[PDB]
């Protein structure tokens, strides 16, 4: 796989792991999103250090207001925080 | 008291 | 790196390769976006098979109307097409 | 159109 292709297949399979066992086969749930993001980005992303922080994200992703998160919602989330990291990385150069 | 990490809120 | 972390650092470094040589140090250009996406996703994403297709994407990313693409624009793009792949993958099961 | 892919257009 190419560097970019490498990253595409990764988000798609890891999401399948939590989403197809502790929840709906093709849909995520309030507890599945928290587990997927925290397990590998526990110390990074703001989740466990701020249980409230996970809630702010669901609101932003609860666009349908379904109380669940679709792969179209989750992928939008990881994509938007990493970009914020590059901008705040140049603040201290 | 203060939040050590509230960056994810940056998105919200 | 964790599966998810693996993918975060990948988009950030590959983007630096094209963006910091053939264009602005921290900003992408109409020709740099086409080169970055096509080189590794030439046969996948619709770019070279449809030069017009690259133009439709820039319009969607030219939100600032700057004629360039920021890492906040590019990351949004790769994130939104892959999700469309998972939904169209279940159409034929 | 088969000789070409308009899937990205799916985005637009
Ligand atoms: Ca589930
Ligand atoms: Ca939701
Ligand atoms: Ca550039
Ligand atoms: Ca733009």
């Amino acid at each position: 796989g190419s560097e970019l292709e490498t990253a595409m297949e990764t988000l798609i399979n890891v999401f399948h792991a939590h989403s197809g066992k502790e929840g709906d086969k093709y849909k995520l749930s309030k507890k599945e999103l928290k587990d997927l993001l925290q397990t590998e980005l526990s110390s990074f992303l703001d989740v466990q250090k701020d249980a409230d922080a996970v809630d702010k994200i669901m609101k932003e992703l609860d666009e349908n207001g379904d109380g669940e998160v679709d792969f179209q919602e989750f992928v939008v989330l990881v994509a938007a925080l990493t970009v914020a990291c590059n901008n705040f990385f140049w603040e201290n150069s | 008291t203060r939040t050590k990490i509230d960056w994810n809120k940056i998105l919200s």
